[PDB]
């Protein structure tokens, strides 16, 4: 019933960040994993797809090869990858649940990502 | 009180997988036909229907017993309970048994073993009438009938004497075609998964 | 996709009446819409499912109305509390959202 | 309470073995039978069958369901059916009927408190009606319902009628599917029929049907009326006038072969001809005929006598033969 | 460990259960209201005389067998539970044929109660049987009805009622016949008495009222239309025979050629009918208007009538028509 | 060897209610679906029907399903199936469908070691879809299948897709029955529905059809556009051939009302008229008014009888007349 | 031998669950399958569908049922199916199919002493078989009976053709209402459906229709109408209504025999063979009802060289179409 995330993170651009949020409450094979991106003073964007009991991944044209996103069954945990980090890329990211008639239900915090 | 003690020594160890005498010798059933009303002629599908008492006579020592009464006139609830042998009709293309207000079904279980089993049947079967000289032609419309899995040498069926009857060939409902006469006729096939006993029934029908 | 175009960009009325917003689909969305709320510093929490379902939690002056293709949003007696950041998704295809809608005094 | 008609009913079936007739060394075994026909469905020509719903109903004594207790008879339910001894009543001629399964499966049982057994069943029972159509369509058919026992021979089962042999067959008086018949009555009758297998008692019920012939003489009767009256309007027209009469010959016979061939699609394929059918085949004279006259009168042109005659012979020739031919078939 | 719970519960209300009993075998009948839902009613077919209709058929009534004091909810039981409940033998009587829908399971529900009231519903396709009266044809209303009754059991042992009087059948309101129109439903509770005993009857009843256009595009226009051609065979001169003698045998063949092919769609009934009684008058007229130029080849070669003809025929034959839509309306 | 599986299948099934829903007394079961549309059969245009064959999936987590063991999916046959708990779904609009058995029950079970379950079956459900013939035949039609759980209410029993809502209904590249329409797309929906015992979830899936109008052009237009210029060619004739113009007239007549007669079989009959009702309409009036004409001159006609000014004017107003209304049926219907 | 060939059986079936299949959590079972063709009965185009009647038999080793007490082969009775595992083979383009049930089930069951079973069914099924009317009546349809396994996948059953060829056999004996079966093929791949990869093997016949009925029905009744028509060229102009009604009546022959052919055909939106040899025996008669309203129009109107030339072009252009006609389409 809760999702947590890591912390804010301060990288170079052009680096690569590794970013995570573990569900509690649940078990993440049931339901899937949906991850959006909130740039400041702007809407939601939607990352990809993944489906943990499956291992299929869906992602957004315009975020495919930058973004990927894994999973790992004991952990209950999601993950992120991004690389070639930019000016642009500075924005808040979540992780959503899917719910009742595929709703995105539950949020995690937000997790802060800044280049420089 | 004595017939049911009677029934329950005989299904008592009985199988109704194994047909009689199964590693000694083949089981010789002797068939029966009664036709009750040989049907409408159909020409734009090639069929005919026949309604039949089909009745079939074997024996198992399985099922002896030792009492002062010598029949066991039973009904179709025990039908299921013995073993029944396998046999469907060759060329028929649907037929179906009668199940108003019971099954109709008879069994008749003797002392000695003889078991009589007789139903009711409608079967839909089929000459293709070579239907050249017509509407001046004759035909002969067979029916063929064998066991399924059982072969040669584990069934070997035979014709009575007095084999196929008919009732009375005047309320029958053949309307352009006239009951000539009737034939048997026994021969072995030879299938994919044995040799088996073909039995056959010729009528002979020409148009009026 | 699927091109979210949520009007208008900002309203600004006060406490105690009825507002609505509007939500309208490039194709169709057969009631798979969600509205979201964007508090400041705060995660979005989910307001509607379906076309108009309300979820637990939500009070019943937040009531939704669907259709094929046009959407709604109609808020009965905003309070203070609500002065936040109204967001529209979809889910018919891979979900996208819209701009937002946000709310003033 | 209801755990007493629970004790009893397991007390009765409790050593019944329903593969033996009740009183096997005992003596025979009599089934009284009741028959309600709820509708006399529909009779088909074609296939030479009549549909009927009945309620069919048997009655018979069995000691080994007796029973004391607080009830009389016990109305008891349709599963029961399967654990007793019913007779195997099978119809002679049947060909397809059906066990209403809807939404249980139609029957009864009550058991009276002496042993007595009351068993009824609903059935589409559908059958064969043999006919003789030499009169069609003023035919009257007798369809008849012949049922008895299958394997129980006349030494161990034995029908009977549970009334007296009028009053057991009763229809009734808002159910009649029947269009083109209607029926006149019933009669029954308790036969004995020998087979290979032993003896076998047989209860017929006899269902006396007429054809009604209004839908003929509209449909078939009056149609080829009419054109016999057609085909003498060529008699009143100019003897020069050649294609007017010939258009009056040509469609007067073809409109003749039409409705014969027309006639037969209520007919089975038989080999004799009906009475519809002399009644085509003098009316295909007399529009045959006209055009004898015609071929003759343009013979002999270059008002024909024989125009003026055939304008008062043609009619009262085909007005005498109505008379015989509707006073024949119809007493 | 509700579902622990449960399964105690019903396997305590399932052991020592006779399904041979009705609730109250020795005491009074057991009332069981029924409500129909009907989805669709298909077609209505005028040869064999039926019609078919899809309903959702529910029932209810009070088991004290089946009464339980501690799930609060009402537990909806899978439905393979009720061939070993007690439900009761309720069956249609003009039923000609009829089927419970078995995709993907059987189409059924069971409902109990704490109280021990049965909620037992079905989803039911009943070919049910309409006589049916062909005399205003085709401008009729028939008086369709499905019989519900108990078969064996009698009103001291079953008691039967519509559950919420005029609202226990609800769906008749929705029904798009598209040869029939709904004009009113009723519900009528009975008592027939047959030779073994008093039987609980409930009968519905509607009336269907048919439509008229489908019959105006497929049979009075064209009997109307040839009407209108054997009047163009008074304009034509006397001269031409080979003209007026085939605009009368051409309608004439096309009058009975209507009426033989109209006669087939329906059963072979032995009164006339209204289109009979239209295609009949259509028949005469034009037959009266082939026997107008015989009248007028007799005067003229066997030996003002032409102006009288093109009066009387195209009035006489339109005061028919009065007549006619003034009476089977 | 074998005996390890049977006892873990002894395991599952001892203690286990069939009556019972998954979570009966603490949460609502919730089945995903996705339906595979083997083959989309003919559209009955009569009864108003269509038929469709499909491997409709459900998927639901059983908890009383847990095991451990050598192999992680247990891939069973039909016999497993009857012995479980499965969900009561029914097609709402559906009037007869089969679950074929030849060879054996067409079904699927695959329990996995957490308690998913996959449960597929093979049907072919005749479903009803209203149709609104007042374009015919230049229609198209939005064939409803609407399924649901008959006596699971929205507190029991929940229905959602397995996958995206847009690639949950999959219909086969070979599988297309079709000899009257196309299959123009997939769409489905999700809906609650209330009756007289309470709210069910009912799963709608819209199939977008649309009619070919090869058949009809053929069958009635092209003939009755050939039967209006067998009724034009009339009017270049003779003025004195009083008969000849009478056969052409009367044979038009005869032709047009025997095709105005025959271009009803199949479709039911609605009380409304279609499209091609409207042009057997039309086409009807212009072979009349070709008698008229003539029924005009010959009334009109008497050292040698001349060119009739009604036929010139015919020869040129009539066929124009026709080449206009062509011009308007056919935008009005074909444009959209 | 008795108590011997009992107790066998009843050892045999007892402890075995028919849930698992054999080597349930091992390698994937083989089965063999041997079809009989009794007959192929009806092919109808109205419904896109055949019926075929046919012995299918399935062929597969199960260890559990291995007895060596007693050598020779024991057919069992066939309700001991209900009892063993049997293959979930199931038919893909099946419609509606039955095992006969007369005077039981046709079914059989024999345990070969090494563990093989001969399971086998006489089926009647109704399969589909969508068909290409392009070339109607001169087609050559192909139909097929797609045979594949629901629920157990590539890796837990495998199917072949037992006897390759000579499991499908009698198809030289069932002789066509129409048709004439050109050729068989006996196809096995694998298919790849959303819940795994399942195993299908494949039975294919080629008819080939016969051009008997439909040249003596279809075809000669359409050339001898247009030779009636050409009877109307040869008369004299002045007699107007004895050419009006030549060309009338074969146009209203031509309009009822194409609307009397295509009825019982199915409603496809294509143009088939004989409708584009009728659309142009169509066109030549309106064409001869055209040249007569020419031929009136420029006497009356506005006259022996227009039905001069017509005698002869005509039966050139008909003679030229038919030829082209009857290439493109054999
Ligand atoms: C795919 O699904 C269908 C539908 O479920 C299955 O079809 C069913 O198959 C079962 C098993 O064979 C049938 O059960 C048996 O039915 C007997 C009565 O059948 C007659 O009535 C029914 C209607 O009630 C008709 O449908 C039948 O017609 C069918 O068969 C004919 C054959 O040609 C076809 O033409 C039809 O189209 C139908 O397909 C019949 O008219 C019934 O008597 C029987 O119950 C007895 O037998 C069992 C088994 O031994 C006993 O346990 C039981 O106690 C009964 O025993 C009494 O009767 C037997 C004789 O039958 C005696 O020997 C005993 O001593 C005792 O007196 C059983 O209920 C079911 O009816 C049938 N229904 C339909 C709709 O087809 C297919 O099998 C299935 N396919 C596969 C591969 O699984
Ligand atoms: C179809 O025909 C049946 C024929 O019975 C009609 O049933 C009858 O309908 C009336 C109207 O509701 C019922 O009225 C009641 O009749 C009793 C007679 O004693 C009277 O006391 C009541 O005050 C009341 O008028 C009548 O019972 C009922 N008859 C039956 C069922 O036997 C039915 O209404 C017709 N349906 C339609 C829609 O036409
Ligand atoms: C009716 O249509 C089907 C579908 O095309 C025909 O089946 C096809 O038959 C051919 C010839 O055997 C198969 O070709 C195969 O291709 C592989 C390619 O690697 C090759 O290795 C094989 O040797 C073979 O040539 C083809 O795959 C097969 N189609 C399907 C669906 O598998 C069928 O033959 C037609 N009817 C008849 C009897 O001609
Ligand atoms: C018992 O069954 C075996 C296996 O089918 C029979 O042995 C085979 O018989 C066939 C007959 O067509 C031969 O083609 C095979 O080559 C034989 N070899 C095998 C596989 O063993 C055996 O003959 C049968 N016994 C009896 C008495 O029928
Ligand atoms: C004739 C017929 O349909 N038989 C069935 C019977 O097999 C079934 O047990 C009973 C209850 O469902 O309903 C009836
Ligand atoms: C039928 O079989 C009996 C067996 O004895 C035989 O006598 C009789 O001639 C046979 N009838 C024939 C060959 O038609
Ligand atoms: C049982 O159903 C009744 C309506 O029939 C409802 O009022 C009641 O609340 C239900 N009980 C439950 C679900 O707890």
């Amino acid at each position: 019933v809760q999702l947590q995330q890591s912390g804010a993170e301060l990288v170079k651009p052009g680096a690569s960040v590794k970013l995570s949020c573990t569900a509690s409450g649940f078990n993440i094979k049931d339901t899937y994993m949906y991850w959006v991106k909130q740039r400041p003073e702007q809407g939601l964007e939607w990352i990809g797809r993944i489906d943990p009991a499956n291992g299929d991944t869906k992602y957004d044209p315009k975020f495919q090869g930058k973004a990927t996103i894994t999973t790992d069954t004991f952990s209950n945990t999601a993950y992120l990858q991004l690389s070639s980090l930019t000016s642009e890329d500075t924005a808040v990211y979540y992780c959503a649940r899917k719910g009742l008639r595929w709703a995105m239900d539950y949020w995690g915090q937000g997790t802060s990502v800044t280049v420089s | 009180g004595d017939v049911t003690v009677i029934l329950n020594n005989l299904l008592e160890g009985y199988d109704n997988k194994l047909r009689p005498d199964i590693g000694v010798k083949p089981t010789l059933i002797h068939t029966d036909m009664y036709v009750n009303s040989i049907g409408p002629v159909n020409a734009i599908n090639m069929e005919y229907t026949i309604d039949i008492f089909f009745a079939q006579t074997w024996y198992d020592r399985r099922l002896k017993f030792n009492s002062t009464i010598k029949v066991l006139r039973l009904n179709s609830n025990m039908v299921g309970k013995i073993w029944i042998p396998d046999t469907f009709f060759r060329n028929s293309k649907k037929a179906d048994a009668h199940w108003i207000t019971t099954p109709n079904r008879m069994l008749r279980i003797w002392n000695d073993g003889r078991v009589l089993y007789t139903l009711r049947l409608t079967i839909d079967a089929e000459c293709q009438l070579q239907l050249h000289n017509f509407p001046m032609d004759e035909h002969s419309c067979p029916l063929e009938f064998s066991s399924y899995g059982y072969p040669r040498e584990e069934i070997v069926y035979q014709w009575k004497r007095s084999s196929v009857e008919v009732g009375d060939t005047r309320s029958w409902r053949l309307y352009q075609f006239s009951f000539v006469g009737l034939r048997n006729t026994t021969e072995v096939v030879k299938t994919t998964s044995g040799d088996y006993v073909v039995m056959s029934v010729y009528f002979d029908l020409s148009r009026r | 996709n699927i091109v979210m175009t949520q009007s208008p960009k900002s309203m600004s009325m006060s406490v105690g009446e009825r507002v609505t917003l509007s939500c309208k689909a490039s194709e169709y969305v057969g009631t798979y819409v969600s509205w979201y709320q964007q508090k400041p510093e705060q995660s979005p929490k989910l307001l509607i499912y379906g076309a108009s379902n309300r979820y637990t939690g939500v009070p019943d002056r937040f009531t939704g109305s669907g259709s094929a293709t046009d959407f709604t949003l109609t808020i009965g007696s905003v309070q203070a509390e609500d002065l936040a950041d109204y967001h529209c998704g979809q889910s018919y295809s891979y979900p996208t959202f819209g701009a937002g809608t946000k709310l003033e005094l | 309470n209801i755990t007493i008609f629970t004790r009893i009913l397991d007390r009765l079936l409790d050593g019944y073995d329903n593969r033996l007739r009740p009183g096997l060394g005992d003596s025979i075994t009599e089934v009284f039978t009741n028959i309600y026909v709820t509708s006399f469905g529909p009779v088909s020509d074609t296939d030479m069958e009549y549909t009927i719903d009945v309620f069919f109903r048997q009655k018979w004594k069995d000691e080994r369901l007796k029973f004391k207790g607080p009830m009389n008879i016990l109305r008891l339910n349709n599963l029961m059916a399967s654990k007793i001894w019913t007779p195997d009543t099978f119809f002679h001629n049947g060909k397809k009927s059906v066990a209403h399964n809807m939404t249980m499966p139609n029957k009864l049982l009550r058991i009276q408190d002496d042993g007595t057994l009351l068993y009824t069943m609903r059935l589409t029972v559908q059958a064969e009606c043999p006919m003789h159509l030499e009169d069609f369509p003023m035919d009257a058919h007798s369809c008849p319902l012949k049922f008895g026992s299958y394997a129980y021979t006349t030494s161990e089962v034995t029908y009977i009628w549970t009334y007296n042999a009028s009053d057991s067959v009763q229809v009734a008086p808002d159910g009649s599917r029947l269009n083109q018949y209607d029926l006149l009555g019933q009669s029954i009758g308790k036969e004995t029929i020998k087979s290979s297998t032993g003896e076998y008692t047989v209860m017929t019920a006899h269902f006396h049907l007429k054809r009604k012939i209004g839908y003929f003489v509209i449909q078939t009767y009056l149609p080829c009326i009419m054109t016999v009256i057609l085909s003498q309007v060529s008699f009143w027209l100019n003897r020069e006038s050649v294609p007017a009469r010939t258009v009056f010959g040509v469609t007067t016979v073809l409109t003749m072969t039409t409705l014969s061939i027309s006639a037969r699609n209520s007919l089975p394929k038989v080999a004799y001809a009906t009475a519809m059918d002399w009644f085509i085949a003098v009316c295909y004279a007399f529009v045959f005929s006209a055009l004898i006259e015609f071929a003759t009168v343009n013979y002999f042109t270059k008002v024909s006598k024989i125009d003026r005659m055939s304008r008062i012979v043609f009619p009262v020739l085909f007005g005498t033969f109505n008379l015989v031919y509707w006073a024949t078939y119809l007493n | 460990g509700n579902m622990s719970f449960v399964k105690e519960t019903v396997d305590k209300l399932l052991k020592g259960y006779d399904i041979r009993l009705r609730p109250d075998f020795g005491g009074p009948p057991v009332c069981v209201g029924m409500n129909i839902d009907i989805a669709s009613i298909d077609m209505v077919s005028e040869v064999n005389m039926d019609y078919t209709l899809t309903m959702y058929f529910q029932q209810y009534w009070r088991d004290k067998r089946l009464a339980y004091s501690g799930i609060p909810l009402n537990l909806t039981l899978d439905n393979r539970v009720a061939d070993q409940l007690w439900v009761p033998d309720t069956y249609f009587l003009n039923d000609k044929k009829s089927f419970v829908h078995g995709v993907t399971v059987k189409n059924r529900m069971i409902r109990l109660h704490p109280d021990g009231t049965v909620l037992y519903g079905l989803r039911i396709t009943t070919t049910a049987a309409c006589m049916m009266d062909l005399r205003r044809y085709p401008l009729d209303e028939q008086n369709c009805t499905l019989e519900i009754e108990s078969y064996g059991y009698t009103t001291d042992d079953i008691e039967f009622y519509w559950r919420g009087g005029d609202k226990a059948v609800t769906g008749v309101e929705r029904i798009e016949l598209p040869q029939f129109s709904i004009v009113e439903h009723r519900l009528v509770s009975r008592n027939v008495v047959f030779a073994t005993g008093a039987y609980p009857r409930l009968s519905l009843s509607f009336r269907l009222k048919r439509n008229i256009g489908y019959f105006i595009l497929q049979t009075y226009m064209p009997s109307i239309l040839i009407t209108i051609l054997s009047w163009v065979s008074f304009w034509i001169n006397y001269d031409a025979s080979a003209a007026r003698v085939a605009l009368g045998i051409t309608t004439v063949l096309t009058m009975t050629t209507i009426n033989t092919h109209l006669r087939e769609t329906l059963p072979k009934i032995p009164y006339v009918k209204a289109i009979d009684m239209y295609l009949m008058g259509c028949f005469v007229f034009v037959f009266l208007a082939l026997l107008e130029y015989a009248f007028v080849n007799y005067i003229f070669f066997g030996r003002a009538i032409d102006r009288w003809s093109r009066i009387v025929f195209p009035f006489t034959f339109s005061l028919f028509n009065l007549v006619y839509w003034l009476y089977y309306v």
